[PDB]
């Protein structure tokens, strides 16, 4: 029943199907390392296991294996409901030596297939164009990130940084504007650039603001394929095509938890998810960047924003009895944190996030 | 408040307050225990102890390592390593100086050895006490005093024997000789226990001063062809020498008694007491405090001056302290690190 | 017209996954204790006998309630070696007979293990089996032996015969 | 509605870790019921399977290792899972690198060691079926010289059994109390440095992470207590004992009553810039009529009143400040912008809350350091022109005022001889000091 499918790029996955009860999908490429009856003996021991059918409504419970004993990692997300009101679920398939790959993009592919299932389970009520036609971008966005996105490990060759030059009038408000910007966009922005070696310089610039595991969560820029608007990843590059209209669905930007464009030069945070910076700004040119003398100092304002965000997480969650009762306070708040800038308030908070989500929500959303 | 010397470094070594600070070298300078350090950097390199009871002297002859003496009633010659040799006469001397035009160097008596450190002439029994001073004298002469009494034995070049003949000798004085300098090829400045103040002419030997409207145990005396100075006690009064007054007088001086002055190089006048506190002081148009230093709680002894390092001060709490200008310092201290953090590569490398 | 649901039970150390591997394969294999269950089939006789070995643990025995829906055939086999517990057995079979969710299908009794010659013919390992006493029910029993490994086939022949008139 | 922290059963025909056999596991998570649910067909000398959990009602399970014990006596079946759980569901996903490492050690010793103890038994046994055989093919051999054919027939059962166990204990060689006491102490260190939430254990991470690369500038305060320190800033006109403290002058505290001066010394310990490998350079109740060299590389003392002094140490008073206690008299004047934000009237409670801020808000400096000292455009090239840019520079660049200045160049000059001599005042005393006036204050 497989329906050989393939896609540019080297393959990360190795199998991808279904579920019942009394593998259609596989990555076409040259001498599978194991058989196609072993995708079904595999799925067999992740499906037969359910039996105890606790559930109230519905949910996706995400299981999770790393079977060691023919070295497969296992993804799938199962769920009750056609003729009968049994349980079924799709799955994923990744290989043993592809193990860190997967960890930073768990978050990203449970939603895609979340969102996958919420359409299909619509479709059953009132059976297989759908499962099809909803697959590929699943198999697409994690294909593509094989041999992209910017790792972990960066250095400042290629950087904004490392010019010799504080820039004229624009430049130095346009890269100010951008790093504000980033740094009270909670760290999710993707940038537009007619060039190729443009987007990828200034992308590769702005990736050095965030941790090392945040890295793979990225989407490095090309000037051959089509990209998409992956509302699931950090920073992503991209190229625009000559048509004059970037492809980007309302919906799916919207509903994630900002624009720069190397041409205009003009960064615009219009859907939404300082002095500090500017002192950074304003200094980091005055040194001398051959002998890597300004890597260091890069890491000291990223230091100084973890720990001062810190503190305020713990300042807010001690003022109450781990929350028994109104915030309230907002003066006191903001004057004892030595942040009176309502725009470096907001860059101390959108450091909190990324640690206890719904913190914005809890203190005055 | 103005003032140089903004950085105080810190040497403890010695277990006796040593007297005695000698220059050996460009960068190089009670217990009988001998130790020399580096200017710049502060480390005690090397160290020389042969000594029994308390040393005397310390010179140096270009070579030019080392020459002490101690109360052993031997005179030894270290180098630095391996000691040169000693010599042994009859008694113990109290003063040593070296004669650079006639190429000689000597020591109750008198007795001058060559550089094979054998002692190529020697007097006899001068006195029942010792040598208090022993000061060049022009046409290679010797001029010493003997507590009271002061005489010039001179020293008769060398058929090539060297020969010495006390030529002179005085009674002027009324009390014991305290400390005598040459100041250029003018004349010998006389100073009594009891206080007096004298000259002696280079030729023709004839006193030429006597000041005494000033304890008076007058110590050391500092001058040039411009001007002498001397301390006694508890003020510091400069006598005129070329119109032959008093010149500058400051009665408010240090509470305790002065041991030892200097003038500096570059026109200023330093000043070392009993009390531990040792001030500098500038020479004006008919003088006034330049600065504090405040370094021990007991005396010091003598400051040696360094031309571009700082100076030496200390000796009584078993220390020694090496005052240096800072700002100066930080300077030298930024040429250095700059200069090879280049050669390194970056700054971890 | 060829499907067969059997709910095949039994006690702790019973051999009957070794029942199940003789209907496949007809092979002794060395068997680990299940943890869950099993599925495979078996076709005879122009219908496939879908059979699903199970745990007869003590703690998993308030379990098999939970496959007690879409099997229509009762088939439990009854250790004979272990003269123990019989009395357990034996009310654990009348309670998970005793219930209107398997009213519907039709009992089975069986037996297996003659081996050593402790236990013996089926006359009062029946009576222990009560087969008298039971109303409403249907029973009938083989002696089986996996290591000769017949018996099992007049099981399935009388299990054919006496089922499909429905 | 909670849920343990460890798990250890095998089901066939348990253990804690949480406090060691915690009594607290609050009736809504079943000792054996997750148990039940956790037995699950994965596992068919076989090797490691990790696993992970679903929700319920109503903890997310977690990392379930599943491997096997050893050979028991049914031939090698041994289900045991050191199963883990949480409270918090995305915690174990987004951490499951690193917590997978420490069970496998952990499970790694089990494999290596129960093993062996199998081993054992395995050789007994031979041991003693092989004397049985001996036995046999002495009495029973001369019993047939002199049935029999039974006999002969359970000799050859016994042969092939031994031969089937000197095979297995042959494979068993093979590379694939003595030792569960380190394993359960290994399965409490694993449960020790998780205790906290995720929140804090990411940036436990992140702050390691950052800090391997700022090797030079780490030195001032890496560290290797609040509430009498913020009740310092109930003691009124303290803050230019900051000040002193920052600038390298040494603070002086004289005075009785010991408990007090312990309070304070180790109190106010945190705001003292290091000088290298020493730890701090604090000297705890200091008794001596002192010397020059005690205030060298001992950065503040404490002494005592035994009922004065101050005209004794008043003669040093250049080079240190002093602090009594019981008259409330202690510093140059100073009117400055960096301290007093360190230090406020300000609505902080709790402790550890202002230790946070004050570490915080010190590597802003230590970064500020580290720019006047390696900007190329100050330090390279006249002595008038030199100084009045360094002193311009800061007004502009840095947006220091006025003496707050000072600290900058000291903190400086202790990066500049590290760089180089990584000793600076231990084995060369530097003991740096200005001519500044001073004041007093009741
Ligand atoms: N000797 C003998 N052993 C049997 C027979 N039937 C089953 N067994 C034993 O049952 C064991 C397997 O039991 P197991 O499969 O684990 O439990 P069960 O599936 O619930 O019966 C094997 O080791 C066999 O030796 C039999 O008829 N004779
Ligand atoms: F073989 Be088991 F008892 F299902
Ligand atoms: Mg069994």
């Amino acid at each position: 029943a497989k329906t050989e499918i393939a896609l540019s790029g080297k393959s990360p996955l190795l199998a991808a199907t279904f579920a019942y009860w009394d593998h259609i999908w596989a990555p076409k490429t040259e001498q599978v390392l194991l058989s196609d009856g072993e995708i079904t003996f595999l799925a067999n021991h992740t499906l037969n296991g359910e039996i105890l059918r606790n559930a109230e409504s519905g949910a996706i419970d995400v299981k999770f294996f790393v079977l060691s004993e023919k070295g497969v990692i296992i993804v799938s997300l199962i769920f009750d409901g056609n003729g009968d009101r049994s349980t079924y679920g799709l799955s994923i398939i990744l290989p043993q030596t592809e193990l860190s790959f997967y960890l930073p993009l768990h978050r990203v592919c449970v939603d895609r297939l979340t969102h996958i299932i919420r359409k299909g389970r619509i479709w059953m009520h009132k059976i297989i164009p759908m499962l099809t036609g909803e697959v590929i971008p699943v198999m697409e966005l994690l294909s593509s990130m094989k041999s992209h996105s910017v790792p972990e490990e960066i250095d400042i060759a290629d950087t904004v940084l490392n010019d010799d030059d504080i820039g004229d009038s624009c430049h130095e408000g346009f890269l100010l504007n951008a790093i504000s910007s980033h740094l009270q966009t909670c760290g999710c922005s993707v940038v537009v650039g007619s060039s190729a070696e443009k987007v990828n310089k200034i992308v590769r610039t702005l990736c050095l603001f965030l941790t090392p595991a945040e890295r793979k969560c990225s989407r490095l820029c090309e000037a051959e394929s089509s990209f998409k608007y992956e509302s699931g990843l950090f920073v992503q590059g991209l190229l625009k095509d000559s048509t004059g209209s970037f492809v980007l669905p309302f919906r799916q930007v919207m509903y994630a938890p900002t624009h720069i464009d190397v041409d205009v030069n003009t960064v615009k945070q219009m859907p939404p998810c300082d002095t500090l910076v500017k002192a950074f700004l304003d200094q980091v040119f005055q040194l001398k960047p051959g002998l890597s003398l300004r890597s260091t100092f890069l890491a000291q304002f990223l230091l100084v924003l973890h720990r001062k965000a810190l503190t305020l997480i713990k300042y807010i969650e001690d003022d109450t009895q781990k929350g028994k009762k109104p915030f309230k306070s907002l003066r006191n708040l903001k004057i004892d944190l030595d942040l009176t800038a309502e725009g470096d308030l907001n860059i101390i908070m959108a450091l909190a996030e990324k640690i206890k989500p719904g913190l914005h929500s809890f203190i005055f959303g | 408040t103005q003032n140089p010397y903004t950085e105080l470094l810190v040497l403890k070594a010695h277990h006796d307050i040593v007297r005695f600070l000698v220059q050996l070298d460009d960068y190089r300078f009670d217990d009988g225990i001998v130790v020399v350090w580096n200017a710049q950097t502060g480390e005690k390199l090397l160290e020389l102890n042969g000594h029994t009871q308390k040393i005397t002297a310390i010179i140096t002859f270009p070579n030019q390592l080392i020459l002490t003496a101690s109360a052993d009633r031997t005179v030894i010659v270290w180098d630095g390593r391996q000691v040169q040799r000693i010599s042994c006469f009859q008694s113990t001397v109290k003063c040593l100086t070296v004669l650079q035009r006639l190429d000689v160097w000597l020591s109750n008596d008198l007795c001058v050895w060559n550089r094979k450190l054998d002692l190529l002439c020697k007097t006899s029994h001068l006195s029942d006490t010792g040598i208090s001073a022993l000061v060049e004298i022009p046409k290679n002469c010797v001029v010493a005093a003997v507590g009271k009494e002061l005489i010039i034995f001179r020293l008769v070049a060398p058929s090539l024997e060297w020969d010495i003949l006390e030529v002179k000798r005085l009674l002027d004085h009324q009390d014991n000789i305290l400390s005598l300098i040459n100041v250029n090829d003018l004349s010998f400045v006389t100073g009594s226990h009891v206080g007096e103040l004298i000259i002696w002419d280079a030729l023709d030997w004839t006193m030429q001063a006597y000041e005494r409207n000033f304890d008076i145990s007058i110590h050391h005396f500092t001058c040039d062809e411009e001007n002498v100075f001397a301390a006694v006690g508890r003020g510091l009064y400069v006598y005129s020498l070329q119109m032959k007054r008093v010149i500058a007088c400051q009665k408010t001086a240090h509470d305790s008694n002065v041991l030892h002055v200097a003038r500096l190089p570059n026109r200023q006048l330093i000043s070392c007491s009993e009390d531990g506190s040792v001030r500098i002081w500038e020479l004006r148009e008919k003088l006034e405090l330049i600065g504090d230093l405040i370094g021990h709680s007991s005396s010091v002894e003598m400051f040696l001056y360094f031309e571009d390092h700082g100076l030496v001060t200390c000796s009584a709490d078993h220390l020694i302290i090496l005052w240096k200008n800072g700002e100066r310092e930080s300077g030298l201290r930024s040429l250095r690190l700059f200069q090879k953090l280049e050669e390194n590569g970056d700054l971890y490398l | 017209a060829t499907e067969m649901r059997i709910l095949m039970v039994g006690l702790d150390a019973a051999g009957k996954t070794t029942i199940l591997y003789k209907l496949k394969l007809g092979e002794i294999v060395t068997t680990i204790p299940t943890i869950g269950f099993n599925v495979e089939t078996v076709e005879y006789k122009n219908i496939s006998f879908t059979v699903w070995d199970v745990g007869g643990q003590d703690k998993i025995r308030p379990l098999w309630r939970h496959y007690f829906q879409n099997t229509q055939g009762l088939i439990f086999v009854v250790d004979s070696n272990d003269r123990e517990r019989v009395n357990e057995a034996r009310e654990e079979l009348m309670r998970m007979l005793a219930e209107d969710e398997l009213r519907d299908a039709v009992l089975l009794v069986f037996a297996n293990k003659q081996d050593l010659p402790n236990a013996m013919n089926a006359a009062e390992i029946t009576d222990k089996l009560g087969l008298h006493s039971l109303r409403h029910r249907n029973w009938y029993i083989q002696a089986t032996c996996a290591t000769s490994g017949d018996g099992l086939y007049e099981g399935l022949d009388w299990l054919s015969n006496q089922l499909r008139n429905q | 509605a909670k849920f343990s922290r460890d798990f250890i059963l095998i089901s066939e025909f348990k253990v804690f870790g949480t406090f060691d056999l915690n009594y607290f596991s609050l009736r809504i998570m079943s000792v054996d019921y997750q148990a039940s649910f956790v037995g699950h067909p994965p596992g068919s000398l076989n090797f490691v399977e990790d696993s992970k959990v679903v929700l319920g009602d109503s903890k997310e399970g977690a990392f379930a290792y599943v491997h096997h014990l050893t050979l028991y006596d049914r031939g090698f079946v041994r289900p045991f899972c050191m199963a883990y759980i949480s409270a918090d569901q995305h915690k174990i996903m987004q951490q499951f690198q690193e917590l997978s490492a420490e069970f496998s050690r952990a499970s790694e010793c089990l494999k290596t060691g129960n093993r062996k103890a199998f081993a054992g038994e395995l050789e007994k046994k031979l041991k003693d079926l092989d004397y049985t055989r001996t036995v046999l093919h002495t009495e029973t051999e001369i019993q047939k010289k002199a049935y029999s054919s039974q006999a002969i027939e359970k000799a050859n059962e016994l042969a092939s059994v031994e031969k089937s166990i000197i095979e297995h204990q042959d494979l068993l060689k093979q590379i694939r109390t003595e030792y569960f006491t380190q394993t359960l102490a290994q399965l409490s260190h694993i449960e020790h440095m998780f205790r906290g939430d995720l929140c804090y254990l990411l940036t436990s991470q992140i702050d390691r992470a950052l800090l391997k690369q700022q090797h030079i500038t780490n030195f001032l305060f890496e560290d290797f207590a609040g509430q009498n320190a913020l009740k310092f800033i109930q003691y009124p006109f303290a803050h230019p004992a900051i000040y002193s403290l920052l600038s390298g002058r040494t603070l002086v505290v004289l005075g009785e009553d010991e408990a007090i001066v312990r309070k304070l010394v180790t109190a106010l310990a945190i705001f003292v810039p290091s000088y290298g490998c020493y730890a701090k350079p604090v000297k705890h109740w200091a008794s001596s009529p002192l010397h020059i060299m005690d205030f060298q590389k001992w950065k503040l003392i404490g002494l005592q009143r035994v009922a004065g002094t101050l005209h004794a140490l008043s003669r040093y008073s250049r080079y240190t400040s002093i602090l009594d206690l019981d008259n409330k008299t202690l510093c140059p004047l100073y009117r400055g912008t960096l301290v007093p934000r360190l230090a406020d009237r300000t609505q902080i409670k709790r402790g550890s809350t202002y230790y946070l801020h004050v570490q915080s808000m010190l590597t802003q400096l230590c970064s500020k350091a580290f720019l006047y000292t390696f900007c190329h455009h100050l330090h390279l090239p006249t002595e008038e022109l030199v100084a009045s840019r360094q002193m311009s520079f800061l007004k502009l660049t840095l947006g220091l005022v006025n003496e707050d200045v000072r600290v900058v160049q000291y903190l400086a000059e202790l990066l500049k001889l590290h760089y180089m001599q990584e000793s600076p005042g231990t084995s060369h005393p530097m003991l740096r000091f200005d001519y500044v006036p001073s004041f007093l204050y009741k």
